[PDB]
């Protein structure tokens, strides 16, 4: 099992260092790919390490910028970015296959998100959203959040049923806002609770809010 | 080294055979390999040795192809399977992949649920009020809505989103926000936002007025 680590926000031009910790036994044969993928691209291959020695491949993007490390007995393995653009705004991945000798089997994790701009850290202002005959809709609106990512499971997974949440839009003011909603039923008076369920990862800012009319 | 990959984008309803080709820019033998990524989770390996598959994969997907021509066939087509597909070349000391296909399902028109959500007392003595029009379960994505303020209709205020198609009724949901300030809010009365689609055959409006 892979899980990236070390992501957030970095100005451009300086830089970041991102971990990938595997879990199991260790091979020599074994190695490291890192993958990353733009906000609403296709996947780009950026390099791998090969533990068997002093091989490694990057890719002419990143040739001569990004330097990959590892220590055995921790088994995790670095990736320190510099001289960072914008162009390099991305959720970066490490991953492993069998089909080439890198890993037991074909391992990701679940990507950690870098963002390169200026812009600083800022944590989410939530606002209810009043339903007041008919299924009704509900729903906790995020706005002034930087940077992504953010997330929300209503009642904490308790009532996750028909929840649409909504892609990030970015204000020209340069602050992400999106919003979340669940059809309940019509006359649904007196519920249990409806609890905001959202957290901030950049900035520890894990908000609850009330839904009533 | 560059895989050309096509189509770029391509809809069909459940049962369908689905064909997405990957042409190599040069001899790759048979070292290709197909993942799935669907919206905000990592990629999933589909294929490898070009037909080889995958264990957990089911025997509806299926590859073939050697030299610089290879395809990946979805012989019937499920709802959950819509996702992103990528080729990737592993023949030497780096990995060039493929440029996605993006895979979405046709299904007989929904009508869009409207509804109509006032800015909070909150989001008010912050100074900038913000109203949402929200339109619920329907297909295809093209929806207008227009917003309304004291019968005027408002432009370069609003902006929306759209969410990925919905793993199980395959149908999208619109959001649209409309931005002003305090006392441009306070200083009107009426607003709606009118929404068409091709479900709906008159144009449904919802409303409210800021006070009741």
């Amino acid at each position: 099992k892979l899980v990236e680590s070390g992501g957030g926000v970095v100005q451009p031009g300086r830089s970041l260092r991102l971990s990938c910790e595997a879990s199991g036994f260790i091979f020599s044969t074994y190695g490291m790919h890192w993958v990353r993928q733009a906000p609403g691209k296709g996947l780009e291959w950026v390099a791998v390490i090969w533990f068997d020695g002093s091989n490694i491949y990057y890719a002419d993007s990143v040739k001569g910028r990004f330097t990959i490390s590892r220590d055995n007995s921790k088994n995790t393995v670095f990736m320190q970015m510099d001289s960072l653009r914008a162009e390099d705004t991305a959720v970066y991945y490490c991953h492993r296959n069998f089909y080439d000798g890198s890993g037991p089997f074909d391992y990701w994790g679940q990507g950690t998100l870098v963002t390169v701009s200026s812009a600083s850290t800022k944590g989410p202002s939530v606002f209810p959203l009043a339903p007041s005959g008919g299924t009704a809709a509900l729903g906790c609106l995020v706005k002034d959040y930087f940077p992504e990512p953010v997330t929300v499971s209503w009642n904490s997974g308790a009532l996750t049923s028909g929840v649409h949440t909504f892609p990030a839009v970015l204000q020209s003011s340069g602050l992400y806002s999106l919003s979340s909603v669940v059809t309940v039923p019509s006359s649904s008076l007196g519920t249990q609770t409806y609890i905001c369920n959202v957290n901030h990862k950049p900035s520890n800012t894990k908000v609850d809010k009330k839904v009533e009319p | 080294i560059q895989m050309t990959q096509s189509p770029s984008t391509l809809s069909a309803s459940v049962g369908d055979r689905v064909t997405i080709t990957c042409r190599a820019s040069q001899f790759i033998s048979r070292w290709l390999a197909w993942y799935q990524q669907k919206p905000g989770k990592a990629p999933k390996l589909l294929i490898y040795k070009a037909s080889s598959l995958e264990s957990g994969v089911p025997s509806r997907f299926s590859g073939s192809g050697s030299e610089t021509h290879f395809t990946l066939t979805i012989s019937s087509l499920q709802p959950d399977d819509v996702a992103t597909y990528y080729c990737q070349e592993y023949t030497s000391y780096g990995r060039t992949f493929g440029q996605g296909t993006k895979v979405e399902i046709k299904r007989t028109v929904a009508a869009p649920s409207v509804f109509i959500f006032p800015p909070s007392d909150e989001q008010l003595k912050s100074g900038t009020a913000s109203v949402v029009c929200l339109l619920n379960n329907f297909y295809p994505r093209e929806a207008k809505v227009q917003w309304k303020v004291d019968n005027a209709l408002q432009s370069g205020n609003s902006q929306e989103s759209v969410t990925e198609q919905d793993s199980k009724d395959s149908t999208y949901s619109l959001s649209s926000t409309l931005t002003l300030s305090k006392a441009d809010y306070e200083k009107h009365k009426v607003y709606a936002c009118e929404v068409t689609h091709q479900g709906l055959s008159s144009p449904v409006t919802k409303s409210f007025n800021r006070g009741e």
